[PDB]
């Protein structure tokens, strides 16, 4: 009990750390991100402690640690939950963020401001800490909001670019629309099961759960860009690359699939939520791999490639496993975190070329990036015994066979095979063929940051499948009983992919043009979604608030029913008492008529 | 042949698919270099002020000021009440106001015949 | 009570007898000396009031007022002194004193035992006001913005003047420990409709209710800056105290009297926020952004649940720091570029970063993040108004959308982007000016490790 | 700044529409106010409606993030225009179409999901047997009361 | 047809002095001037 | 359309930039340096066959029904350059380019940590302040009445002379400060 509680505080409080040490600074830093990359490599050695003591005897625990408030029958504590998705989300998300920041000591080299940018990252890395080790609803949003917080401010790091000003305050606007869910989640269980704390909702266990579930998928929409409130992912390649590889591929973006699986105990009882949520991952992994079959920008691939993902990580919560979920999100962070980091490794290569037209014959030029890069596709595509067929070989076999929406089967299997095929386009544009790029050729990737940071993540992409999924315990029953045809799906359509898709790229060679199909403006264009709501709901919304709003109400009509009609009456009054003419004859003549009405009309006088 | 342009409010025509993009008639080469005219003006006698040594502070813009004046203060001077300000300031105004009444009206009366006849389960709802 | 009301008072010969060098010195240390004292007044009792005499108490309700207020002097002689460096030497220790007098003002509207004396130093705190802002606010508007000030109050005021002494008549007493067990039900009739109207009205002008608004945003605007601070993050809260106070007396017709109030409020937070995306004057937003805040305290006031109450007096004290210091950011760009237009400076970042930094926690406090006060207010109104109606949410939520949103538009105009070329007096920033983002931001995220002070009397 | 630069009422001469076109620093046949209908609009220009994302990025602007110039007519929507906000340019698919392509797919696979709904998959099983009467116990049932006895047999 | 000698000209001299500005960017060997740690 | 000096775009040069943005957006569709060399060939074919066409109104309707052609068979999403407006660099380093005049506000302790910056910093400013009168009496003395027709500026026509209204294009930031 006193080497796991410890280690697990001692993890926070480290990576807590070097905020203090950046905020209490006089000097310039000798290396201030050497500092923070030490720190986290110690603070992944550490949460490995605990994490090996729950592989030993399943120990988990809450350290409920620092009484904060109470509202009378809430009493809200500092409370961290010690079980398997913090004993497993804390390493993978320290390993990957050390290979991150290792990768950023190169990559932002020469930025000015990179003390800011390991502090930002840091900060991060806390709040997302913080919303994966919370007991309760409200330092579970003290993480949501803090992660939301930090993409933000590292969307917008290059802040006087207009692009990146608007991609964080979209990915903060659709961040705000799950946060109503979430919100709504907070209010129903404080107001139905009197707690906020995760031992009292699922004690409680209410047959009711509809509308906090809906809150709950709303957020998670929100947070882990499902169809609806998705493009804010894509508009976050605006920020740095290693922003993107942190943040928006590995450890921000599950959060809300997180979220769900949390509340794993509500969601099994509801087949209504699981079917929503079956429904609207789906929806999205077919959406969002089919956007992915058309773009050009390499940052752009890889993000509607995690969206995908996170689409497939809802469709397993709503399959109704949820252990196969946060072991995907567990897997797909290694190999997602190093293609951003191998797209990274070309774009500096390439002088801050990122788009896929203008690259090519990398495969001998870059040889280090472009094996990572491989076994980062093979790893995303379902390889056999890389670290994402111990996740999603699994998954397509338990959709397969489970009583599930068919439509919402059939759709999760056509996004297996659209991932081939955008994984064998970053490989068919990026490595082979011949060199589009610039003929001053500056191509090193010979930093040690560089070559170590993706070399980790790398022997995590070899080997992390097969290493957790042999630690972590049963939860579940697996269903490894099935016909040939449906346990040979997952890898017929990862193939089916391959081989359509090199078809598309050998007929790109040919000496033929072809004019544009709508199926080609449709995927390219993003499927119209951010080209029209992007375009018509800040238009109403921003006519309605000056026309009706700021002008019609509170600049006309509020202004005029209250005081300006009253200033005109007291005007019009004082105007009619003050026309006297001065008369004498005229006054007595008002006098005499005072005195007949005061006597025959008002009989004053009786 | 191919599909014509069809511009909306939010996606403007193009200026090489406008069809008075290609006016070269000598009114249309007045008109624009009138237009030169006026904006060369105003770029003088604004790089006449940004250029100077002696000066420091703010440039100030008549035009920002004009814009900053019109969105606030000219308004309710032109402001007229009539058939069309009538009607919207009511619609947009107390519309809402009486929409929002009736949905939370109805929902608490609703609610509230539920808890008075004990049919809405409050069974753990102690905090309000 | 006294022990605080002599010591303003003594700020009098204090501003008014210091050498001309020290005026600034002396009444900013001493009304500091002011504020550390003030924290007395945090002997609470879980059941009694701190009861100090016939003639003043004080709960947790007004105890944080109080202590923000008293806090709130020395942040406003801060503020003023460098706008008001050139100004004569007796008009600025009548500005001075202005201020001293505003605080003696408000520190006995917060500890009035006795309503009526509520009601005297509530509208005495009107006259110190309205010189404030129609002597030494900078336009031509301020003389307008003065007479809107004083109508929209006096015309809300003195039908509760008459309430009050009508209470006075049937209760026999005005005191509100007195109140507290004499109160007697008040049924629905006409009568006790606009007995409700006539308490309730003076305190809805101002929060300010939605529709009775008009008079803050050029009351707020035209301000000075010291004026600016005292109104958003005072004076609008002397209404909420005031409807804490006088709901009391008002059960149970409040339950129907609410509704049409409550929707004014919902419908109205939701448009003035929507008129912050489109303010192009920045204090202007400013004003509209403290209107929004405070519809959620009406709302939390008049379904009067304890969750509730506690929202509303955590948000009071949280919109108090918060707004103050974004009226102070606003005034340090507008003592630099001389307009408010907020499009003009941009890029402020790139030219100074560390009030940049101040911007931004002013931002994030203003959209409430977590775990703020402003949060946690925020949350608490939002918990008890899901409780009164669950379809609230939306309002709510939509709120929050749009909350979020002009918070950082502020943030993304001002500060980011390209600088504006032509515009080169941005000077670096002054010790005096983060001194007072840091006296405004440092307590009102310390308040977040121990909120239990600002949760009022029923916490 | 003084009072013949500020905006005004409505102009109905056509030297009083010349004198404001001369304000706004415009031509006369290009100045268009907003239609007098009691909007509050004043003698302020009717601008052509475009996002200043749809200026020309290359020219020397005053302002470049802004793409605006020095005394040049602000839209009365400028702060609505920026290139943060509100984009006008023209679109590779006309809206219409863009419209009907993506309310057809977003309702297609709404219908396809509902229809899916209705005619699940599953797999040739029985449901799955638990012990000690579905596990009554273990669900939360009370041991003072005694279930039906759920007997599960050998196939 | 490209420039007029008027912009051939006015380019010249704004190349020169341009050039001239970027030159006196550079640093001497001296600079920074550090205080004494 | 909207040009600094020239009030408006001729023929030839509406000509030349459909050329180029068809060159551009069919390397775009075509993204092999092969396959874009022969239809950039055959694009400049089809630009050859109208070349020397006399009627002003023929060459008017084949540039509109090419603009059409060419709105027709645009690419959705082109190559733009990085540093390119609309491009993923584009406008990137805006927030390190610190105006000059920022290095007036500097303290005197880090203007003494570059003395010699500071010390050709300020003949700079001699330089510019002893110009400025003579430059803008060159440009009252050579702009006609009424005001500038084009925004052109004149060059220095005396030796000795800067250009007029030069220090804001001389002293602008660094593309990568
Ligand atoms: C009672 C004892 C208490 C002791 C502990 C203290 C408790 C908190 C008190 C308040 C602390 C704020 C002080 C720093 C910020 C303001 C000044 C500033 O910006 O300086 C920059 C400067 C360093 O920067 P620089 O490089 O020199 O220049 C800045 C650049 O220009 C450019 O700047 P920049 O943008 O790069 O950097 C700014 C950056 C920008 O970063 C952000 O804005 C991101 C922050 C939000 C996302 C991440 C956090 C999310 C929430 C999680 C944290 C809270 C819960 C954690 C618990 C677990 C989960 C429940 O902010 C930070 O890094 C600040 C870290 C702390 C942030 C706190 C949250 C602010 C967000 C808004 C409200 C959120 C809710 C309230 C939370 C209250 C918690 C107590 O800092 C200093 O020099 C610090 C000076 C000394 C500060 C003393 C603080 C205490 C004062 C109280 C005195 C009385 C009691 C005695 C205690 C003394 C302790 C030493
Ligand atoms: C480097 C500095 C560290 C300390 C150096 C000097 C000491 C050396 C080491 C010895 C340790 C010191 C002695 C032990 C510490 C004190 C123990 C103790 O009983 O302390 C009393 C208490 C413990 O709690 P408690 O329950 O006894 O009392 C709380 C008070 N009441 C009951 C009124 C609510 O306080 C603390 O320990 C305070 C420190 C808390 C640490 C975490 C702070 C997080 C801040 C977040 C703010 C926002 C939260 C919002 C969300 C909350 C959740 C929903
Ligand atoms: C800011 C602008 C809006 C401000 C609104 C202010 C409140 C609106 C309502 C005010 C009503 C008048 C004062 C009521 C005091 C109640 C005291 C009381 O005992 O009432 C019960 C008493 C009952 O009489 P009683 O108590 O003597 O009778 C004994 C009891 N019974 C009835 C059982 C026999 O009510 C009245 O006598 C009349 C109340 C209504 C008065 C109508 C005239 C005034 C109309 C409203 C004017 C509002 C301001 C106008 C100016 C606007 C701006 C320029
Ligand atoms: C993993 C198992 C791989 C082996 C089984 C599938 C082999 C196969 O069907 O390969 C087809 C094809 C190669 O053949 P093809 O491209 O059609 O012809 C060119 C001549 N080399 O295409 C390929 O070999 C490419 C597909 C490989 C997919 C590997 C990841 C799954
Ligand atoms: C009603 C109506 O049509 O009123 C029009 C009338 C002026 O009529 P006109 O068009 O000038 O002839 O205008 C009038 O009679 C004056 C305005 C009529 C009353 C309007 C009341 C609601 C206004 C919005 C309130 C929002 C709060
Ligand atoms: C909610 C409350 C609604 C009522 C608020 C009070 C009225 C509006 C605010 C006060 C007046 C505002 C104002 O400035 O009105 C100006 C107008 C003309 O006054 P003038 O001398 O031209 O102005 C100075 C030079 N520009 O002034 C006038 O036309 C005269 C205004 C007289 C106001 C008296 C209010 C008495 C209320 C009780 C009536 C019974
Ligand atoms: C514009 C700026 C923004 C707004 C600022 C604030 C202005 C509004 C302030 C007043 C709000 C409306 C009045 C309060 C409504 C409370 C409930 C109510 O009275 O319902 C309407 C009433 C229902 O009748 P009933 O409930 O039977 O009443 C008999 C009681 N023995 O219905 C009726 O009896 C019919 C109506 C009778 C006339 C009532 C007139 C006096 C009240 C309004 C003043
Ligand atoms: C489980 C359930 C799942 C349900 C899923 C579906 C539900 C949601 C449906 C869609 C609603 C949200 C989408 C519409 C708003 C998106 C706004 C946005 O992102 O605008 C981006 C726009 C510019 O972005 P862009 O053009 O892409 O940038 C390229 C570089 N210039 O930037 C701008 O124009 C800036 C504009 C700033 C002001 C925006 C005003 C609009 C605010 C809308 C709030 C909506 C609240 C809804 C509340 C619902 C409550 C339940």
């Amino acid at each position: 009990m006193n080497l796991f509680s410890s280690l697990t505080l001692v993890t926070l409080i480290l990576l807590t750390m070097p905020i203090a040490a950046i905020n209490f600074n006089t000097h310039k830093f000798t290396n201030y991100p050497l500092y923070v990359k030490t720190t986290i490599s110690c603070a992944f050695i550490t949460s490995m402690i605990p994490t090996m003591m729950f592989i030993h005897t399943g120990q988990e625990m809450i350290i409920s640690n620092w009484h904060w408030l109470t509202i009378q029958t809430l009493k809200l504590s500092l409370s961290f939950k010690m079980d398997f998705f913090s004993m497993m989300f804390v390493p993978v998300a320290l390993f990957v963020t050390w290979s991150i920041m290792e990768f950023s000591m190169w990559y932002m080299h020469s930025d000015p401001n990179i003390n800011q940018f390991f502090k930002y990252l840091l900060l991060f890395l806390i709040t997302m800490l913080i919303l994966v080790t919370a007991n309760n609803l409200f330092q579970l949003f003290i993480g949501w909001e803090g992660v939301g917080i930090m993409s933000f401010l590292l969307i917008g790091w290059w802040y006087g670019r207009t692009d990146a000003n608007t991609a964080a305050l979209q990915a903060i606007l659709y961040n705000r629309i799950g946060d109503i869910g979430f919100i709504l989640a907070m209010a129903w269980f404080l107001i139905n099961l009197n707690t906020w704390d995760l031992q009292q909702i699922f004690m409680l266990n209410p047959n009711d759960s509809n509308l906090p579930l809906m809150g709950l998928i709303l957020a998670a929409t929100g947070k882990s860009a499902q169809f609806g409130l998705h493009p804010w992912l894509p508009s976050a390649m605006e920020g740095p690359t290693p922003v993107s590889a942190l943040l928006h591929s590995s450890t921000m973006v599950v959060a809300g699939i997180f979220l769900l699986i949390r509340f794993y105990p509500l969601t099994e009882n509801n087949k209504f939520g699981q079917s929503i949520m079956l429904c609207l991952g789906a929806m999205t992994t077919l959406f969002t791999a089919m956007c992915a079959l058309t773009q050009n920008d390499i940052k752009k691939i890889i993000a509607f490639s995690t969206s995908s993902q996170l689409g497939l990580m809802m469709v397993t919560i709503g399959i109704n496993q949820p252990h196969l979920a946060f072991l995907h999100i567990c897997t797909h962070a290694f190999f997602k975190a190093m293609l951003f980091m191998c797209s990274g490794s070309i774009i500096h290569s390439l002088n801050d070329e990122q788009d896929i037209r203008k690259m090519g014959g990398l495969f001998k030029a870059m040889p280090f990036t472009t094996t990572a890069l491989i076994i980062g596709s093979l790893a995303l595509t379902g390889m056999p015994f890389l670290t994402g067929f111990y996740s999603k070989d699994l998954i397509i076999e338990s959709a397969n066979t489970s009583y599930t929406n068919a439509w919402a089967l059939l759709m999760t299997l056509v996004a297996t095979s659209f991932t081939a095929i955008y994984s064998t386009r970053i490989i068919f544009f990026a490595l082979l063929g011949q060199p589009r790029f610039p003929t001053l050729i500056n191509i090193n990737e010979n930093n040690p940051f560089l070559i170590n940071s993706i070399k980790r993540l790398l022997i995590g992409s070899l080997f992390a499948g097969f290493i957790i999924s042999n630690n972590i315990p049963p939860m579940t029953i697996p269903q490894m009983t099935m016909p040939h045809y449906l346990k040979m799906t997952a890898l017929t359509v990862t193939i089916l992919g391959f081989i359509l898709a090199l078809e598309i790229s050998n007929t790109t060679h040919y000496l033929k043009f072809n004019y544009p199909s709508n199926t080609f403006k449709f995927s390219n264009l993003l499927g119209y979604y951010p080209t029209i709501m992007h375009r018509l709901t800040p238009y109403m919304n921003l006519t309605m608030s000056q026309k009706s709003a700021s002008s019609l109400l509170d600049l006309i009509w509020l202004e005029t029913i209250l005081p300006k009609t009253i200033s005109l009456a007291q005007m019009k009054m004082s105007t009619t008492i003050t026309s006297q003419k001065g008369l004498i004859k005229l006054y007595f003549l008002s006098f005499l008529i005072t005195i007949l009405i005061s006597t025959t009309l008002l009989n004053f006088h009786e | 042949s191919f599909p014509k342009y069809e511009p909306s409010r939010l996606a403007s025509l193009p200026t090489t698919l406008d069809p008075a993009e290609y006016d070269i008639s000598s009114e249309t080469r007045k008109a624009q270099a009138e237009r030169l005219a006026i904006r060369s003006r105003l770029k003088r006698e604004y790089q006449l002020q940004y250029n100077d040594p002696s000066r420091r502070g703010v440039v100030e813009d008549p035009a920002l000021i004009r814009w900053t004046c019109a969105r606030s203060a000219n308004v309710y001077p032109n402001f007229r009440p009539n058939t069309k300000t009538s009607l919207l300031g009511a619609l947009f105004g107390i519309g809402p106001l009486i929409f929002w009444y009736y949905v939370f009206k109805t929902d608490r009366d609703r609610k509230e015949k539920l808890i008075q006849e004990g049919k809405l389960d409050r069974t753990f709802n102690i905090s309000y | 009570m006294l022990k605080y009301i002599i010591p303003t008072m003594m700020l009098m010969p204090l501003t008014w007898l210091s050498k001309n060098s020290m005026i600034w010195i002396n009444t900013t240390l001493h009304s500091l000396l002011i504020s550390l004292t003030s924290l007395l007044l945090l002997n609470q009792f879980g059941d009694n009031s701190l009861n100090f005499s016939l003639t003043f108490f004080s709960d947790s309700l007004s105890t944080p007022l109080l202590i923000l207020t008293m806090w709130l002097l020395p942040l406003m002689l801060m503020a003023s002194q460098h706008h008001l460096s050139k100004e004569n030497l007796a008009r600025k220790k009548l500005f001075i004193s202005m201020l001293i007098l505003l605080q003696l003002f408000l520190i006995m509207t917060f500890t009035a035992t006795e309503l009526i004396f509520f009601y005297i130093m509530f509208e005495a705190t009107l006259v110190p006001t309205l010189i404030i802002i129609t002597r030494w606010g900078n336009q031509t508007e301020r003389l307008n913005a003065g007479l809107y000030f004083l109508f929209y109050t006096l015309a809300g005021s003195l039908p509760l003047l008459v309430a009050l002494i009508y209470i006075q008549n049937t209760m026999g007493s005005l005191n509100f420990l007195i109140l507290q067990y004499w109160v007697q039900p008040m049924p629905n009739s006409w009568s006790n409709t606009f007995m409700w109207l006539a308490c309730m009205m003076a305190f809805m002008v101002k929060m300010p209710l939605y529709g009775l608004h008009l008079w803050l945003p050029k009351a707020h605007v035209e301000a000075p800056i010291a004026g600016s601070m005292v109104l958003a993050a005072i004076l609008l809260k002397l209404g909420g105290y005031g409807m804490m106070r006088i709901t009391l007396l008002l059960n149970p017709i409040t339950d129907f009297m609410a509704y049409p109030f409550i929707m004014l409020s919902l419908w109205g937070m939701i448009m003035t926020s929507s008129i912050c995306l489109r303010q192009t004057d920045l204090k202007s937003l400013i004003a509209y952004s403290s209107v929004s805040h405070m519809a959620l305290v009406i709302v939390a006031i008049l379904i009067q649940t304890p969750w509730s109450y506690m929202g509303a007096t955590a948000l009071m004290i949280a919109h108090g720091l918060t707004s103050s210091m974004l009226f102070c950011l606003a005034n340090s760009n507008y003592e630099r570029v001389h307009s408010r237009t907020m499009i003009l400076a941009r890029g402020l970042q790139t030219l100074l970063p560390l009030m940049a930094a101040w911007w931004l926690l002013a931002s994030l406090t203003n959209l409430a993040l977590p775990p703020s006060i402003n949060l946690i207010g925020e949350l608490f109104v939002v918990m008890s108004t899901f409780s009164w109606s669950n379809i609230t949410i939306i309002l709510m939520g939509l709120n929050m959308v749009i909350t979020a949103l002009y918070s950082l538009y502020m943030l993304i105009t001002t500060q980011r982007g390209k600088h504006t070329h032509h515009i080169n007096n941005i000077l670096p920033s002054f010790t005096r000016e983060n001194a007072l983002m840091s006296l405004h931001m440092l307590p009102l995220l310390l308040l977040s490790l121990n909120p239990k002070i600002i949760l009022g009397p029923l916490y | 700044i003084t009072k013949d630069m500020l905006p005004g009422p409505y102009p109905k001469t056509p030297e009083e529409r010349a004198a404001a076109a001369k304000k706004y620093n415009m031509r006369v046949e290009d100045y268009e106010p907003y239609p007098d209908d009691g909007m509050g609009y004043g003698d302020y220009p009717k601008l052509p409606d475009r996002s200043q994302q749809e200026r020309d990025p290359w020219y020397d602007w005053d302002h470049p993030d802004l793409r605006l110039n020095w005394g040049e007519p602000m839209h009365w929507d400028l702060d609505m225009y920026i290139r943060n906000r509100v984009d006008t340019s023209p679109t590779p698919v006309n809206w219409n179409l863009m419209c009907k392509h993506l309310f057809g797919f977003v309702a297609f696979m709404l219908f396809m999901f509902w229809v899916g709904e209705t005619y699940p998959t599953y797999q040739p099983v029985g449901p799955k047997q638990y012990p000690y009467n579905n596990l009554y116990l273990e669900r939360g049932g009370d041991p003072n009361k005694e279930p039906e006895p759920v007997v599960h047999y050998e196939i | 047809s490209g420039y007029t000698p008027d912009e051939k000209l006015r380019l010249q001299q704004l190349r020169e002095l341009r050039r001239r500005w970027l030159k006196d960017q550079e640093l001497s060997p001296r600079e920074p001037v550090l205080p004494p740690r | 359309a909207f040009l600094p000096s020239a009030a408006y775009l001729t023929h030839q040069q509406k000509v030349l930039q459909l050329y180029k943005r068809a060159l551009r957006h069919l390397e775009s569709r075509c993204v092999h340096r092969d396959k874009y060399r022969y239809f950039a060939c055959l694009l400049r074919a089809r630009f050859d066959e109208h070349k020397n066409e006399k009627d002003m109104v023929k060459a008017t309707q084949l540039l509109r029904e090419a603009e059409k052609e060419f709105w027709h068979g645009q690419h959705p999403q082109p190559y733009i350059f990085p540093e390119s407006p609309g491009g993923t660099s584009y406008e990137r380093y805006e927030c390190y380019k610190v105006p000059e005049w920022c290095l007036d506000d500097w303290h005197p302790s880090e203007k003494a940590m570059y003395p010699d910056y500071f010390a050709k910093r300020e003949q700079w400013k001699k330089l510019r302040r002893e110009s400025w009168e003579r430059e803008v009496k060159q440009l009252q003395e050579e702009t006609p009445v009424g005001g500038p027709r084009t925004e052109a500026l004149p060059p220095a026509r005396k030796q000795g002379d800067l250009p007029p209204l030069w220090w804001h294009i001389v002293t602008r930031p660094r593309e990568r400060p």
